RNA sequence: UAGGGAUCGGGUGGUGUUUUUUUA
RNA sequence: GGCCGGUCCGGAUUUCCAACGGGGCCUUUCCUU
């Protein structure tokens, strides 16, 4: 296993060559996720196109914080679902055709990861415990 | 592992293998104490903290003074009687070396702390 | 020098001046044997700090790659001195053109202490944190001569005693040691026949020295094996680093030659 | 080979790996594009990841690639 | 393209009143 | 200690009682303790008792200023003025003037030799700056040859070996000392310490350094207050290692005070040509107050009491013409206090005193606010102490000299052959009358088009203040005040003007409507209120209370409550003109209620007028609702508050 | 200046009030660190001249 | 006009009347000193005798000072010359120190800090600028540590990786 | 224990040949 | 503790600058908690 990682840079009042005020960057934001855009897809979008840095830099607060005080947050947190979903996917793969093995070992592998970060929701409780894989 | 430990497995290693120069992060604070009192009794030189935001990186520039450091662990209390069997039991030689416990006033090795009249719980040691 | 350098006299007990440029500490320093009003130091920025005592001011600074250990100036030309830094070789340096630095003698494996000339102004010595001292003439840049020996280690100060005869070396292991310097002659007053014999194949030697066996008598030595393989791999991997210069010089446009001696500076207050 | 471990050559920083420097930084970089159908300036990212469209004149910009996102055979950038 | 049937309080909302009124 | 070692130690976080307040307690403490026997030996025995170990520099330091408070307590009492505190520094200037086969010696560890003979010398420099301060005890009739001798040999050691540490403080004894007539052989002490600080200015690299600063000052007085002085190519020596320094001036003061003496005793040195041009340089230049103030001294006390070349004694002057227009803002107020003690303490103020008053004319013109009161103040004593012919030709230039000429009128009549400053008045007439056309109209119809650069009116607002002819004058002041500070200084010189000498209505009805539509403004208020109750008089009372009533921002409000204190028959002529002030029955709201109330408390007649006035209020009230219900803005009239709040 | 062109332009009279023929001086000055930077440039530079003594 | 309620200096009414004047010259400006306000100006010297300005703003107008920043410290470098301006922040306690060192610099970078600790038990806190902006950056290191030692306390050095 | 030469997968930069050109 | 007159030809008056220490004190003002 190695590293492919993004280094953030040291700069924390950036960058300088935003003439962009620190609304319309809101503003942005909650468009897209009123269009029904993912957290990580709603900070890519404005990172290219609308060009910031990253928006915990421009405005004074992350994306999930900001999605929670606009009112649009999520009922469950984006890595549980994206790891569901996955799951449900290679499930119905493997209800289609079941005889792979090596999808029955990677979806041993999958709903392990899903009662990791599951457990871990639980002792934290964003979202509230009696839940196990919907 | 722990962060002061290997950071000062690495401060010892790299001098047995003779550079002059090290890294190491995170660079913790009780890192910051512990070999700020061994360059306080002269045995590595001049050290830099470069501070980015993530945890920081301490560059040691060192001769070759040193030949051991080394952390105890767990990090067990002391008494006034038991500092002189600990540097028995811990160190080569009787006056020589230092063994360096956090005290309560403060963060010293053990003639600085029977010097002031306190203790604490035992933290590492180095000759 | 130390957090700050000052300058003293013995008359009184507080600093007759601050010198320094700015906040950072003065490693070593040293005066000259002539023009004593100038002198020289090494501060951690790795850099070299020229002063004037007359202006009562710092005067020039160049910045090197790694940190200069320990200055020397010549006593005979007055206005060279040597550099020993952490990068394995001592610098002969100038002083009215700081931005090439003269002579570069290279034959070392670790950081380089204390170096000084002898005082005949023409070869001179520097002992360094492998656990082996050296000896360069001035106008070659490779090791005339290596002393070693097993009880010696890390050795850090060495000086060249007076009369250019001797070579003191302190070790880290607490020992001072005495070395002669022309390490194959006698100290005992000769007669006219032995001086004359001896003067007469120093002179053979000297111009029959590039004959391919005489070459390689006059050169073997007996290196510590730490020191040997040190070498060795240095060469391989200079050899490496030259060999993908050499090919990124035959594809790209402009990659321009920088000199050997111009190639540890990385800068200099005061461009002229 | 032998390298000073505090502060060395900026000809070996910008060298080394993003990651491996003594203090890590990003090496991607904003630019302006000025879409070719309507000159108007817009910004756009290096490793652009999706295809960014001008909503001006809503053509296409740049096309995303595994590095840095080439750009699309008209458009005019500054390096900023 | 990328959006989603899902992941939202709101969506939420729209699918409670799907599943009451179906 | 151990209490002052974890007071500034690192690794203690917080207490109240954190600030060392015992530095202030001893200074405080031997004001009773000072026996000066038994208790301060008691003092100072503990000093010794760690001073005979190991001390670096920061307790050392710190002791150092301990002893500056003693001494300090010893300024505010010393319990006895007579001797037995000069016997005891006296006392303590005498005090500070095979075996080893069988010997098991076992935990062996050395010593270091510092603990001896650092402490050897250490006490000693202590002992005698502690002492030396006592002796610059300063009571007056106190110092005599009979008391002083004594010390005479004791102080000439501690001058020569001391290093360092008290030896500017014995010169500075030496200048205390300077005044009383000594015997021989301490005259010759006195010769002998100026040729030492002469070497000590010989060996010293540096001249800002607090020791040859005092040695500066001890050769300050050496130069002013002896019989012969003499080594003057020495001292020459001694001012060209001066004037390298003055590149920084900081804490000089001491060697300008030196420069003060040797230019007042007036020795010729080619060398103070050039300290004269350094210190006009830093004189302009340095950054901070009264170093300039005494490089003007020096340079002044140069420039009038030595020689000059006749080319180079009015080039001097063009430098201070060149330095006149100084970018900084204050070096240049330093130009003008050594202009206006040129002008002050002679034919040369007449040779000089056309560029000083052209140059004094530019800086009028200049841009820097608090300098052109300075300007102003020096245009004033130039002119007054003028010759005739310099005022004559400067009286003409400055006639002479569009808005140029305008602001030359307002200068030379603002320094205003009382006849000729009437004749310049009158081309000023002839420029004033010219200088009034639509201005104030052009002023109210923008006021209009706002509900819906005066240079020459502040010219002659200017002259006007300076003043048929001028009842003309007052009628174009009537134009004008009929550019909000311009038209203010018209309104005041009108009102000037008819407290001088239908126009009342006027007047009343002008100043009310360019209220609506400043503290000129409420002199000018008051003024129309004087007019007012001077004065068709209940029409033009009605026209008043109703001019009121449309006034009632926060200075159109106090103009209402201020009319209406002009206001208050008590209530047959102020019917109607509570038609609003009862309707006004946030700071600015807040004292619009205790205008409100000022109003209630200053009536049978009037308290009945006010209750037939609530009804009226009650009832336009009631034709508003009819006329909304009849209309009857919805989400509009809460749109205010949810933007609001 | 200005007010110097609009006055002197009719009399005769110029050369007694009319002094100012050179132009300023006293320059603003530079910082402390740079005018350090410029004096130790020139101390090398006659510290160079000094040592170029040596140099026979 | 537009300051905070406590009575100013007149040197505070002069750069005041320094901002009006910008005003006057208006349509160059994009209406941007419509919202301005500040709390209080304070001048002092540095070791070089020299004064600098630090004008703390109430901070939506930190980065309402956009733009416009050096533009109209430059020209108030022209009008109330010679004394160097600088803009700031206002009431951990390390964050608030951080930021008003970010912005006490210029809207310029840093890079990075160091702190050396040397063999005697002191320490140098360096920090690190940009690469850029230099001729102008260089003029002002010594009043910007002199503000920032007297604005905190702290000792800090100011570098950039560059010749001098 | 370290160093070196390759090679596979990805990326960055260089600037010569294979390549091509208004279809992607 | 130093720097400036203005009373008279060195004793009383005064301004500013520094160093200690003294006093009122600037920041939870809007909100359940
Ligand atoms: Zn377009």
């Amino acid at each position: 296993k190695g590293i492919s990682s993004s280094a953030i840079p040291y700069s924390r009042n950036a960058p300088a060559w935003f003439k962009l005020s620190s609304e319309s960057v809101i503003e942005q934001i909650v468009k897209y996720a009123r269009k029904g855009l993912t957290p990580s897809q709603i900070g890519v979008l404005l990172r290219d196109a609308h060009g910031v840095t990253q928006a915990r830099v421009i405005t004074g607060n992350k994306i999930m914080r900001i999605l929670k005080s606009n009112g649009l947050a999520p009922e469950i947190p984006e890595d549980l679902y994206y790891l569901i979903k996955k799951a449900v996917s290679v499930r119905k793969h493997l209800e289609r055709n079941r005889k792979d093995k090596d999808a029955k070992f990677r979806l041993i592998l999958i709903e392990s990861r899903i009662h990791r970060l599951a457990r871990y929701y639980r002792t934290v409780a964003v979202l509230p415990p009696n839940w196990k894989y919907e | 592992s722990s962060v002061l430990a290997d950071a000062l497995n690495a401060i010892n290693n790299a001098e047995k293998t003779g550079k002059r120069q090290v890294l190491l992060r995170p660079s913790s604070k009780v890192i910051i104490k512990f070999l700020q009192v061994m360059q306080k009794h002269g045995y590595i030189g001049e050290f830099e903290y470069i501070d980015d935001h993530r945890s920081g990186k301490i560059v040691v520039q060192l001769n070759g003074r040193l030949n051991k450091c080394g952390v105890i662990s767990p990090r067990f209390n002391v008494k006034i009687g038991d500092i002189e069997k600990w540097t028995a039991n811990l160190l080569p030689a009787r006056q020589f070396g230092y063994v360096i416990l956090t005290t309560s006033a403060g963060i010293m090795d053990h003639e600085e702390a029977r010097r002031k009249h306190v203790s604490g719980k035992i933290l590492g040691f180095v000759y | 020098g130390g957090a700050k350098i000052h300058l003293w006299d013995v008359n009184r007990l507080k600093p007759v001046s601050d010198l320094s440029w700015g906040a950072d500490n003065i490693t070593s320093l040293k005066f000259n044997q002539n023009e004593t009003d100038i002198l020289a130091s090494t501060g951690s920025d790795n850099s070299i700090v020229l002063y004037d005592l007359r202006t009562n001011s710092p005067t020039q600074k160049i910045v090197q790659t790694m940190r200069t250990n320990a200055i020397c100036w010549n006593p005979m030309e007055a206005f060279n001195f040597v550099t020993a830094n952490e990068d394995h070789n001592a610098y002969y340096y100038d002083m009215r053109n700081l931005s090439r630095s003269l002579n570069v003698f290279k034959d070392h494996v670790s950081a380089v202490m204390d170096v000084d000339f002898s005082p005949t102004g023409d070869e001179i010595v520097t002992g360094s944190y492998d656990k082996s001292i050296r000896i360069y003439k001035t106008n070659h840049g490779h090791s005339r001569e290596i002393y070693h020996t097993k009880r010696m280690q890390h050795v850090f100060q060495v000086k060249y005693s007076m009369d250019s005869k001797y070579i003191i070396s302190g070790s880290d292991d607490g020992n001072v040691r005495l070395w002669r310097s022309k390490a194959w002659e006698r100290s005992n007053v000769k007669t006219t026949r032995e001086k004359n014999k001896l003067e007469y194949d120093e002179k053979l030697k000297e111009r029959f020295r590039h004959m391919p066996e005489i070459k390689r008598i006059s050169r073997h030595r007996h290196v510590p094996q730490v020191i040997k393989k040190a070498q060795e791999i240095k060469n391989i991997e200079l050899s490496s680093i030259k060999r993908r210069e050499a090919n990124e010089r035959r594809t790209r446009k402009d990659m321009p030659y920088i000199s050997e001696r111009k190639k540890q500076i990385v800068g200099t207050v005061h461009k002229y | 080979l032998v390298q000073d471990l505090l502060h060395p050559t900026a000809a070996s920083e910008a060298r080394k790996h993003k990651l491996k420097t003594l203090v890590q930084g990003p090496r991607s970089y904003f630019l302006d594009v000025k879409c070719p159908g309507c000159l108007n300036i817009t910004t756009v990212f290096s490793h652009a990841q999706t295809a960014v469209t001008c909503e001006s004149c809503s053509t296409i910009l740049c096309t995303p690639t595994g590095g840095k996102a080439k750009l699309s055979e008209g458009t005019s950038f500054r390096r900023k | 393209k990328k959006a989603k049937k899902d992941f939202y309080r709101f969506q939420v909302r729209e699918r409670k009143k799907q599943e009451i009124n179906q | 200690g151990f209490a002052g070692e974890e007071k500034d130690s690192e690794n203690y976080h917080t207490k109240v009682k954190e600030i060392k307040s015992n530095k202030s307690y001893d200074a405080g403490e031997i004001l009773a303790s000072n026996i000066s026997l038994t208790e301060f030996g008691t003092l100072l025995s503990p000093v010794k008792a760690l001073l005979m170990v190991r001390i670096n520099l920061r307790n050392q330091n710190k002791l150092s200023e301990l002893l500056r408070r003693y001494l300090l307590g010893l300024n505010h009492n010393s319990d006895s003025e007579s001797e037995s505190i000069l016997k005891f520094c006296h006392q303590l200037f005498q005090e500070s003037e095979k075996e080893d086969f069988f010997l098991v010696n076992l935990e062996s560890k050395s010593y270091t030799i510092n603990s001896n003979s650092l402490l050897l010398n250490s006490t000693l420099q202590k002992f005698a700056l502690d002492l030396l301060r006592n002796v610059i005890t300063r009571h007056r009739s106190f110092l005599t040859v009979s008391h002083l001798e004594g010390f005479i040999p004791f102080l000439r050691d501690s001058l020569l070996s001391e290093n360092e540490g008290v030896v500017i403080s014995t010169l500075r004894i030496l200048i205390t000392l300077i005044r009383l007539d000594f015997s021989d052989e301490s005259s010759e002490i006195f010769k002998n310490c100026a040729r030492k600080v002469l070497n000590i200015i010989k060996v010293s690299p540096s001249t800002s350094s607090e020791l040859c600063q005092m040695g500066l000052k001890f050769l300050s007085a050496f130069i002013r207050h002896t019989d012969s002085t003499l080594k003057d190519t020495a001292l020459s020596y001694v001012l060209g290692r001066v004037l390298p320094d003055l590149n920084e001036p900081s804490r000089q003061g001491l060697a300008f005070n030196f420069l003060k003496a040797l230019v007042s005793k007036h020795i010729m040195l080619p060398e103070l040509y050039d300290i004269a041009d350094t210190t006009r340089e830093i004189m302009v230049t340095n950054h901070s107050k009264e170093i300039r103030d005494v490089s003007r001294s020096v340079y002044y006390q140069f420039l009038m009491e030595y020689d000059q070349s006749k080319g180079r004694l009015e080039k001097q002057f063009k430098f201070m013409v060149d330095n006149l227009q100084y970018p900084t803002e204050s070096g240049r107020q330093s130009v003008m206090e050594l202009i206006n003690l040129i002008i002050t303490k002679p034919a040369l103020l007449s040779k000089l005193s056309s560029s000083f008053f052209l140059a004094l004319v530019n800086v009028s013109f200049n841009d820097d606010a608090p300098r052109c009161r300075e300007m102003a103040s020096v245009l004033i004593s130039t002119m007054l102490p003028k010759l005739e012919n310099k005022d004559l030709e400067i009286v003409e230039k400055y006639i002479a000299a569009d808005n140029a000429s305008f602001l030359n009128l307002g200068l030379r009549t603002y320094k205003v052959s009382i006849g000729f400053e009437h004749t310049i008045e009158l081309d000023e007439l002839a420029i004033k009358r010219i200088r009034y056309i639509l201005s104030d109209t052009s002023v109210g119809s923008e006021h209009q088009w706002d509900l819906v650069f005066s240079s020459y009116m502040e010219a002659t607002e200017s002259v006007y203040k300076h003043g048929w002819d001028g009842i003309i004058t007052c009628l174009l002041y009537p134009h004008s005040w009929v550019a909000n500070l311009v038209h203010q200084l018209i309104a005041n010189k009108d009102k000037l003007e008819i407290s001088l000498t239908t126009i009342a209505t006027r007047i009343l009805h002008q100043l009310g409507a360019p209220s609506i539509p400043a503290n000129v403004s409420i002199k000018t208020l008051v003024n129309i209120s004087i007019l007012w109750k001077e004065q068709t008089g209940e029409d033009l009372k009605y026209t008043t209370a109703i001019d009121y009533m449309v006034t009632r921002g926060i200075i159109r409000s106090d103009e209402h409550r201020m009319d209406s204190f002009m206001s208050k028959a008590l209530l047959v002529q102020v019917l109607d003109e509570d038609e609003v002030i009862a309707e006004g029955e946030y700071l600015e709201t807040y004292y619009s209620r205790a205008v409100d109330e000022e109003q209630e408390e200053l009536l049978e007649d009037k308290l009945q007028v006010s209750d037939f006035t609530k009804i009226y209020t009650a009832v336009k009230q009631t034709v508003l609702e009819r006329r909304k219900e009849r209309r009857s803005a919805d989400k509009k009239l809460r749109k205010h508050a949810r933007s609001r709040e | 200046t200005d007010m110097m062109n609009v006055i002197d332009d009719r009399q005769v009279i110029e050369n007694a009030n009319l002094l100012k023929g050179k132009s300023s001086t006293y320059e603003v000055p530079l910082p402390q660190r740079i005018q350090q930077r410029h004096d130790r440039k020139a101390a090398y530079e006659i510290s160079r001249q000094e040592v170029s003594k040596w140099n026979d | 006009a537009k300051i905070l309620s406590q009575a100013p200096t007149e040197l505070e009414l002069q750069v005041a009347q320094a901002f009006v004047e910008l005003e006057n010259s208006s349509p160059e400006l994009k209406a941007e000193l419509r919202p301005l306000q500040f709390k209080s100006i304070r001048e002092i010297d540095v070791a070089g005798g020299k004064k600098a300005l630090a004008i703390f703003v109430p901070v939506p107008s930190l980065a309402g000072f956009h733009k416009v920043q050096t533009k109209l410290t430059r020209e108030l470098e022209k009008k109330f010359q010679d004394r160097h301006v600088i803009f700031l922040a206002e009431r951990t306690l390390t964050a608030v120190h951080d930021k008003i060192l970010e912005d006490l610099v210029f809207p310029t970078e840093i890079v990075g800090k160091r702190v050396r600790y040397l063999v005697g038990g002191n320490k140098i806190q360096k920090v690190l600028l940009d690469s850029k902006d230099v001729q102008q950056i260089d003029y002002k290191l010594e009043s910007f540590q002199a503000v920032y030692n007297k604005l905190t306390g702290k000792q800090i050095v100011f570098e950039i990786p560059s010749e001098t």
